[PDB]
């Protein structure tokens, strides 16, 4: 069963596996 | 080849692989231990040397 939960845990069977911007911008005004 | 019937033997046959139950996980049950561990690494050594992880 161990060996099983491994296959399960990595997707050997590759069966599995089948947004929000970084970039923010502040303003600061005038220089 | 010569054969005849016995009865104190055939109280309760069993089949060959009662036999082999009755003894495969107790009295020899290391060897049900090594199998284990040579099934369980044939999974783990060959899941890891042909797939791309992730
Ligand atoms: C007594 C009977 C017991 C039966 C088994 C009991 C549960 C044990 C098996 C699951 C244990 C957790 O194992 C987990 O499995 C999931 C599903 O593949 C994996 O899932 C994760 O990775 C795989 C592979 O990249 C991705 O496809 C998946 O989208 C991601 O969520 C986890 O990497 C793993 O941590």
């Amino acid at each position: 069963t161990i060996g099983f939960v491994y296959e399960l845990g990595h997707d050997a069977l590759k069966v599995h596996s089948r947004l929000k911007s970084s970039v923010v911008i502040s303003y600061l005004g005038n220089i | 080849f010569i054969t005849s019937k016995i009865w104190d033997g055939a109280l309760a046959e069993n089949n060959h692989i009662s036999s082999i139950g009755n003894i495969m996980y107790t009295n020899y049950n290391v060897w049900l231990i090594l199998a284990s561990f040579i099934l369980l690494l044939a999974m783990v050594g060959a899941i890891v040397i042909t797939i791309k992880p992730r």
